[PDB]
């Protein structure tokens, strides 16, 4: 399902990027 | 701020890197901070641009799926920098594939998620400020 995947990966990444401000 | 202005500049912007002109601190930060994160995860992005088969059929059912999914369990500048790239993908590939008034739509939908939405979390945590403050030391 599409959708659903594109945005958990993008949640998993989105939390990664922030750590590293 | 006003987030519709927010949304406008910065969907702009993602479509003038592609050739592409639409009729339509802050800004300036997120644009470093957006471009940041899809150089960084690059390889991700253009497997989500490969699979979006975007269409008028599809356009709204994908945006809302995928957001709702970004923010299933919370909000933080991340996802909310993660939610810019992902409209910045759909409205990329509107005009790639000559849809180019889903452009509009996709503006649209943004601004409503941002202000209705988004809102009270932008505000409870220092509201675009606190962004540009937090991101500051990796500008330029
Ligand atoms: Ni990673
Ligand atoms: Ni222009
Ligand atoms: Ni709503």
């Amino acid at each position: 399902w599409l959708a659903q995947r594109l945005g958990r990966e993008l949640r998993r990444l989105s939390d990664e990027f922030v750590d590293s401000f | 701020y006003d987030n519709r202005e927010i949304v406008m500049k910065y969907i702009h912007y993602k479509l003038s890197q592609r050739g592409y002109e639409w009729d339509a601190v802050v800004h300036l930060t997120l644009r470093q901070a957006g471009d940041d994160f899809s150089r960084r995860y690059r390889r991700d992005f253009a497997e989500m641009s490969s699979q979006l088969h975007l269409t008028p059929f599809t356009a709204r059912g994908l945006f809302a799926t995928v957001v709702e999914e970004l923010f299933r369990d919370g909000v933080n500048w991340g996802r909310i920098v993660a939610f810019f790239e992902f409209g910045g993908v759909m409205c990329v590939e509107s005009v790639n594939r000559e849809m180019s008034p889903l452009v509009d739509n996709i503006a649209l939908w943004m601004t409503e998620y941002l202000n209705r939405h988004l809102h009270t979390w932008i505000q409870d945590n220092g509201g675009w400020d606190a962004f540009v403050e937090l991101y500051g030391p990796s500008m330029r």
